[PDB]
């Protein structure tokens, strides 16, 4: 059956690639299934149900409206965080197929970095700087970065999301390019206040309970 | 005798119902209810009177995947799951109503000339293309020069390396022989271009031959070669480098 | 022989045969080396025809031909029955074109025509005939559009023939790849060539 | 790698769409991680996490049962919004490949309107609401439309979800197409009802602040 | 347009299938839209929006941080639930291609069943168990199952997941595998505690009204 | 009436582990752990007993993808790049062990004359397919003279002339060897096709 599996996907475009949407599934303005198709790909021809609604759908449902009050007994404001990172280099910079002190990219984590070979890890760092500032220039994936207080072969990153990002340690070039997970990124959206503390007698308890009110700023 | 085709192709783009609005066209447009017609009569291809196509290699693909779909054939078979209700196998019906699939899942290529109708089963996308590619004639590969290097190769010997030969000498008397009369051969590399090349190597000048009842010259059933009878009445017997042997080290 | 076996098989000399291909491939290898016996004829054939869709594959091995060049015939022909005997010069006869319900009987030799426009005058001769192999000399094809005589059985000045690029004169023997004219002819002439050929 | 990467989807349908699971992913049931391999698509032979799991699992994450209260200060229903919209045609239809008056279909937004060659944008749009009825016939991401009071040309729209769509203006056979977007499209899910107004003074503050709870109604 | 359009994939990998992200879309630390590219896939490559980001964001979303108050009238815990399913079996294994007593393998809604021609569904069963030991000691999709009471033909099944499954009655080698879904698997994730009951007379209300707090303890 | 086509098709499908019942048959059923065995040999694709490949010529297809994977040759090299353990460049080894990959990406045919056995590495889902391609090849062969008699002399030795050969003898007696049982032998040219040719004179 593969055939006309394979069959299959034709325009990627996760609009384009379809969704078996969820039997019965009013959760959308009480109406239609997650990932129902959309006039969006309609427009675009696409008549089926797809991946491209069913993300929105649930990022809709999951994105509480400004204002909205969070309450916690712990008081963390629901605000995600953004994960921050080591990237731990070594090594020369090293290109067997060109003369010393060749200009050539490295990809770092897939940011390309301009660097001759011959650099160290420090001189490749230093121009590991250079697209870093791209990464940031460009807002792709990092937040920013910081080099390493005492290490030149080590930066400090940070991440434009609040997800989870763990990549793999590799060696290019003669320059080990390492991922050194500093902090976790933590769950949330949007930009939250709390209130302030309220303390609650549960009905027919004893105990009075504090919570905190997280208001929605954003 | 007809020459007929030599591959040429056909592929066929279909939309659906009223989006064409239009019907089909040569091999360009066609138009149908795609839920309603499985497969393709081909006059929807372009058609031109050769029989097109070794049927047995046909190149039936759509979208742009190579997809095996002409005859409703494949190395699964699976007829009896062609089972439309969902009825896994064994042909009897259960829940829905299962039956043979006559024309199991792709194409079913029909009767005499060529399939006269290819005959489909599975969903598109109202958008169609379907890669129709048949063949003619042959395909031939050709290589310069290696061939006649690269095919010898198991053929010939070669000559392999060639040698400098440092240490031959020469009788500076054919009629008595040996020493005092012999002479060292200056160094010149042996590449071995014929037999007689190798015949040297393997029977250097000073070379003592013995056939056991052939008396005549080895020449005469070798082909090669200068040869003198020798030691007769007489052992060969080592010759001693070190000096010291009373005989056989002073010549 | 069920498709579902195996793709190929082999050898039974008095054993008759109905051909499944639908399953896939049936590649069949004959008995071979075969002494003088000949006298065997082998059977296949479509009681169904899976031939078209997945054919035969014919295989002969080495040695005797059943035909030509010995390699693998195929037979997309829909119905089809196979009597083959090994016939005495070491040879397997194939009943040529066949199947139930249908007389596609014997064999059709092979006419291509190219005219040669002439030009520059000269041109008493044309070379390698059709680009492609030989000619085939029995039936002489040439044309002034006054169509040219015969080359003949008997070579002659009456035969107004040149043969390959002979030196003086023109040659006596026909060859199929060149072929020359005694005459000039002329720009504009045009010097019409044919074959009967055995293959395309 | 390219060869292999490409090598990739065969079968489409996100059941068998893969996806990289989350690294220590317990929100579901404190057991697994999101868009794990589920017994939907091991009946349907895909044995790989997968992208359909992932999208039920963070909707059924994102969907708070009947009868949860929503608490805040604001005092607006949790209940989503569907985007409603306006799409605005000129020109008259218009075919050079066949005769005036000639029936064709055209796609609005990706809708096919049955319309005539000489038909101006009013006349289209004649047609165009014989198509948006399909489009609410069939329930296409379209939740209703409705003529633009003052302008033939135009109709005011509504959509099923409670997305966000933009569409982007084309003019096909002499008719411009264009959507204009009226109402943005608020987040939520489900029906929502406003209990009343808590009026609370945290622990130390002097300022009792209101809250509205929200019972999920749907 | 298939032809580009087709063009498409590649890679397969949701890392690597592309997403339109939405416009304007902040909800990710106020920065950056849902499914955006991330150092992930840059490092992978992957230079575009794409659906794994978006998995993750709307996930990182709906992931309310341990200790967060749900409060309702109803008093169900949010905790999610998992399908539990009846598997129902009948009629005797049969392979036409061996010999009667043939192990061979089935696949039980995607759980192979090594089994010989035969066996009747029970005999079928107690092969479809040492499956579902699998399905559970691989953690595949099935959190449990159990024998049906009364039935050696019918298997108690329980899911990983919170998710609905829904699958295709189906007969093979003459034993008929279908579904029979018991319990309906319930929205939710982590666990959660429910602190007790606040009642609340709301502002202008003459009667109060009962909250239950739940506080995530996972 | 069809001049047909010269050329054949190969595929296989291919079921992991248990969940086959049934085993590699023919070019029809292929059955593994696609995780343990890297590759195929073919006797599990279709085959005639021989020709593989016109050795100019392979598409090899699985999926319904296309894409060379011939031989683990291709235009990126990469022969390195192989490497399983993911080191990047130079070949030497860091971090996780890394190897010079003996197949580089995809399809590896080994075998000399033609090649019947192919290699390949890739990682699938648990069914594939896989399309398959033979040409006919029997045709190219070429050049003329001047220059391959030219390359007979600096390389391959050459036969040179032949030598007649008088003075032969053979054994009547294999026992007791030679005199009085001998046989002269009449004259013969020994032209050297082979080594025993040589290894007898």
């Amino acid at each position: 059956s593969l055939l006309n599996n394979k069959a299959g996907v034709i325009s990627r475009l996760a609009d384009f690639l379809g969704f078996r949407p969820k039997t019965g599934d009013i959760d959308v303005m009480n109406r239609q299934s997650v990932g129902s198709v959309t006039i969006s790909q309609l427009a675009k021809g696409f008549y089926e149900p797809n991946i491209e609604s069913a993300i929105n759908d649930v990022h809709n449902f999951s994105i509480k409206d400004v204002g909205t009050i969070i309450t916690n007994k712990t008081g963390v404001s629901p605000e995600g965080v953004s994960q921050t990172d080591y990237w731990a280099f070594s090594g020369t910079v090293t290109d067997d197929s060109l003369p010393p002190g060749s200009p050539i990219t490295v990809l770092v984590f897939g940011l390309p970095v301009s660097a001759t070979t011959g650099m160290t890890a420090i001189e490749f760092v230093a121009k590991v700087r250079v697209a870093l500032q791209e990464a940031i220039a460009s807002f792709t994936a990092i937040n920013s970065y910081k080099d390493h207080p005492t290490d030149g072969s080590k930066l400090e990153v940070t991440y434009l999301d609040n997800q989870k990002h763990v990549l793999s340690t590799y060696s290019t070039y003669g320059i080990t390019i390492s991922q050194e997970i500093i902090s976790e990124s933590k769950p949330g959206y949007g930009t939250w206040n709390l209130l302030g503390a309220q303390t609650v007698t549960l009905d027919n308890q004893q105990t009075p309970t504090v919570f905190y009110h997280f208001e929605r700023t954003a | 005798s007809q020459w007929r085709s030599s591959y040429t192709r056909r592929q066929i783009r279909l939309l659906d119902s009223k989006l064409t609005s239009k019907t089909s066209l040569e091999g360009s447009i066609y138009v149908t209810d795609l839920s309603t017609m499985k497969s393709i009569p081909f006059s929807a291809f372009g058609l031109i009177p050769g029989e097109p196509i070794n049927p047995n290699s046909l190149e039936v693909r759509f979208n742009g995947i190579l997809q095996e779909l002409a005859g409703t054939v494949g190395m699964p078979l699976f007829h009896c799951v062609g089972a439309d209700s969902d009825d896994e196998v064994e042909c009897s019906v259960l829940g829905g109503t299962w039956e043979q699939s006559h024309t199991d899942y792709s194409v079913e290529t029909d009767e005499n000339g060529i399939p006269e109708i290819l005959h489909f089963d599975s969903v598109f996308e109202h958008g169609d293309i379907i890669n129709i590619t048949w063949f003619n004639n042959d395909l031939g590969t050709l290589l310069t020069k290696d061939e006649i290097i690269d095919e010898t190769d198991n053929l010939y010997v070669s000559q392999g390396p060639g040698v400098d030969i440092s240490g031959d000498v020469n009788l500076t008397d054919f009629d008595k022989i040996g020493w005092p009369n012999v002479e060292a051969v200056q160094s010149y590399q042996r590449a071995f271009n014929a037999v007689s090349n190798i015949f040297d190597t393997i029977y250097p000048i000073g070379t003592i031959y013995e056939n056991a009842v052939n008396p005549n010259n080895p020449v005469t059933y070798m082909g090669f070669g200068s040869w003198k009878l020798f030691g007769q009445g007489k052992v060969l017997v080592g010759w001693n480098e070190d000096i010291s042997d009373p005989n056989f080290a002073l010549n | 022989y069920n498709a579902s076996s195996g793709q190929t098989l082999t050898a039974e000399w008095g054993k008759s045969y109905a051909i499944n291909t639908s399953s896939g491939r049936v590649t069949i290898n004959l008995p071979k080396g075969t002494v003088n016996d000949y006298n065997k004829v082998i059977r296949a054939r479509d009681v169904f025809a899976t031939w078209n869709v997945n054919p035969v594959t014919l295989v002969a091995a080495s040695g005797d031909t059943i035909k030509g060049s010995a390699v693998p015939v195929e037979i997309n022909v829909r119905f089809s029955d196979l009597e083959l005997v090994y016939c005495a010069p070491g040879r397997w006869e194939y009943v040529k074109n066949k199947q139930i319900d249908k007389i596609t009987s014997s064999d059709i030799s092979n006419v291509a025509r190219k005219e040669f426009l002439v030009e520059v005058q000269g041109q008493t001769d044309f070379l390698d005939v059709f680009r492609g192999t030989s000619y085939n000399v029995n039936n002489i094809r040439v044309k002034h559009r006054g169509n040219e005589l015969y080359y003949g059985d008997v070579f002659s000045e009456n035969s107004d023939f040149g043969s390959p690029g002979e030196n003086e004169g023109e040659l006596v023997p026909l060859d199929g790849f060149n072929i020359r004219l005694r005459q000039p002819c002329n720009i504009g002439d045009t010097v019409q060539i044919e074959t009967f050929m055995d293959g395309v």
